[PDB]
């Protein structure tokens, strides 16, 4: 299913947005406007691309499958296994 | 029983204690018995 | 830039914002969550140096838990074959093969792995060397060998242990004949210390065991080839035999102090085997062996404390029946008893020191790795005070 | 007190001490392996630094404290102040 992922994903902090992202980054979904999504989501992915290689640095059989970073204003979220690249909008707290 | 120093005392502990002994022989068959159905296996220790 | 700049800045007190921070982060990365019996172990039989030459003696690594050293030692299918061979063979993984092979000229009747150089395994034959082997070099011949003088021994020597801390170390053995001699791990060109054991005046000892108790280096216990084991002292003006004891009727066949530690001490404890099935649960204060199990037709041939447990403990037999007794659970029936297939005479037992599992010799030579049942094997709390209780029934 | 701050640390589960890397990838603190922890840290310095760029691309006003680099094997807790990088190995149970 889609919309029942999205909608249970997101209702359960009021999420100010999230799309899915079966795809590696450029993602054409939106959910409060196409740029801040897809340009940021782009980055995203190429910044996890770089994370995925630091961990394979100190062994290669590590694989990141999940990522989180909470700083003073926003809180980013990504769960990355093979595809699936996860975005999440939210407040610090 | 106690300081009861009537000899006929002693007979009715006698009494008491040859019930006492009826309870302790059905001990005594009870431990033989558990004793010869354990038995049989051979002489060492636990055993015999 | 280099390692002195930042002791400095290390000293300078502006670091409160940075102790505030590492508070917040450990503060907060404190919560954590989730994302989301007696069995036949292994077997290790060699072929081609393990054609009958039956086993002497077996050894855990203690820097290596995965290793254990074997010792082959008759030599009678062939005369041009190696008389006598070392195997050492792995835990970690499964192989058909020792993992190093070692052959020396004489027939090694007992062996140990070193504990200061973890890369080196000495071994005692029966003409009297003692024999290193590194495992660094290539060389199947030993590496460095003691010489069969007058000092050294001459004796089949059946017992070497290395013991004492990392940075004190003395390298025991104890021969046939009695004499004791220390060497230094890497000088074994000369004894850097002998005495010749002998009991009340002009009776020397047929030694054919020893143990040191756990954490002392001066004192320890003897078998003999005469069924009286005694205690020794290592260094000192007492230096030797100690104690007469009246044992058993026949020869010791294997002794060992106790294995235990964490609660009231046992470590005057020991148990010996001897030449009639005649295992002796029995203490170095008291000396009227404190128990005697018994049964069998045949006699034990090696007996060791469990690692962990302080009451279990391991039990040969020449029917091929390894036996552990467990004193707390009872003292007359053993606890486990289970016999290898084809009844061969076993005649060693070495527990791992990890204690959950235990080695046994063979007479053909094929060791057998047991498991043992995880309630049977570790001990509880409460287990030390049962000791203490049932070693105070009697 | 710099021994306090070890000897919390050192508490946590799968910590040896407290070990601090600044700007320049080697650890001002001295508690594993140097060569593996200093060229550990010194990719830490370098994606943590891309990552603080990404931020800064959209957020001109936000800092870096908080990131879980978690695998299968083990977590990684990297925290930067300004100078003093903070990372910490930690089981994932």
């Amino acid at each position: 299913e889609v919309e029942e992922t999205l909608k249970r994903l997101q209702s359960q902090k009021g999420v100010q947005g999230i799309i899915v992202v079966n795809t590696e980054g450029i993602p054409i979904k939106s959910t409060m406007d196409n740029p801040t999504t897809t340009q940021y989501a782009s980055l995203m992915h190429s910044f996890i691309l770089k994370a995925r290689s630091t961990v394979r640095d100190i062994d290669p059989q590590n694989d990141l499958t999940f990522l989180r970073i909470r700083s003073k204003k926003n809180e980013i979220m990504v769960a990355p296994d093979k595809d699936y690249f996860l975005i999440v909008i939210q407040n610090p707290t | 029983d106690g300081l009861d120093v009537s000899k006929e005392g002693t007979e009715a502990w006698e009494a008491a204690m040859k019930r006492y002994d009826e309870r302790i022989d059905r001990v005594e068959t009870r431990i033989t018995a558990r004793l010869r159905d354990q038995l049989g296996t051979a002489k060492n220790a636990n055993e015999m | 830039l280099t390692e002195e700049e930042k002791q400095q800045i290390l000293h300078s007190e502006e670091f409160l914002s940075f102790f505030d921070h590492s508070t917040r982060i450990v503060e907060r990365a404190l919560s954590e969550q989730i994302n989301i019996k007696l069995s036949l172990n292994r077997q290790f039989f060699d072929e081609r140096w393990s054609k009958h030459r039956v086993v002497s003696c077996l050894d855990w690594s203690s820097q290596y838990p995965e290793l254990l050293v074997a010792s082959y030692n008759n030599n009678e299918d062939a005369p041009h074959e190696p008389d006598g061979v070392a195997l050492v063979w792995n835990m970690k993984y499964k192989k058909t093969t020792p993992e190093y092979v070692f052959h020396c000229q004489s027939a090694v009747m007992s062996a140990t792995f070193a504990k200061f150089h973890p890369n080196l395994v000495v071994g005692g034959t029966y003409s009297g060397q003692i024999v290193l082997w590194d495992n660094r070099s290539n060389k199947r011949t030993p590496v460095q060998r003691t010489p069969l003088s007058a000092a050294a021994h001459t004796h089949p020597v059946y017992c070497v242990n290395v013991v004492g801390t990392q940075n004190a170390h003395n390298l025991i053995s104890i021969s046939t004949d009695g004499k004791i001699c220390s060497w230094s791990l890497d000088m074994l060109s000369h004894p850097q210390d002998s005495m010749e054991l002998v009991h009340k005046q002009s009776k020397a000892v047929a030694v054919t065991s020893m143990s040191f108790p756990v954490g002392d280096v001066n004192n320890f216990v003897v078998g003999s080839e005469e069924g009286s084991v005694y205690t020794a002292c290592r260094h000192g003006s007492k230096a030797g035999i100690s104690e007469m004891f009246e044992g058993h009727q026949g020869p010791i066949t294997g002794i060992h102090c106790h294995a235990a530690v964490g609660a009231v001490d046992f470590s005057h404890l020991f148990v010996t085997s001897s030449f009639d099935w005649t295992v002796k649960l029995w203490t170095t204060k008291n000396n009227k062996p404190l128990y005697s199990f018994e049964d069998n037709a045949d006699y034990v041939y090696d007996v060791m404390w469990s690692p962990t447990h302080p009451a279990l403990f391991a039990c040969v037999d020449g029917m091929g029946r390894l036996d552990l007794w467990n004193l707390n659970n009872d003292t007359e029936v053993p606890t486990a008893s289970i016999s290898v297939e084809g009844n061969p005479a076993l005649n060693r037992v070495r527990w791992t020191h990890s204690g959950r599992e235990i080695a046994v010799g063979d007479s053909e030579g094929q060791i057998v790795i047991y498991d043992v049942g995880e309630q049977i094997a570790v001990p509880r709390n409460d287990e030390w005070a049962r000791f203490g209780r049932t070693l105070a029934e009697i």
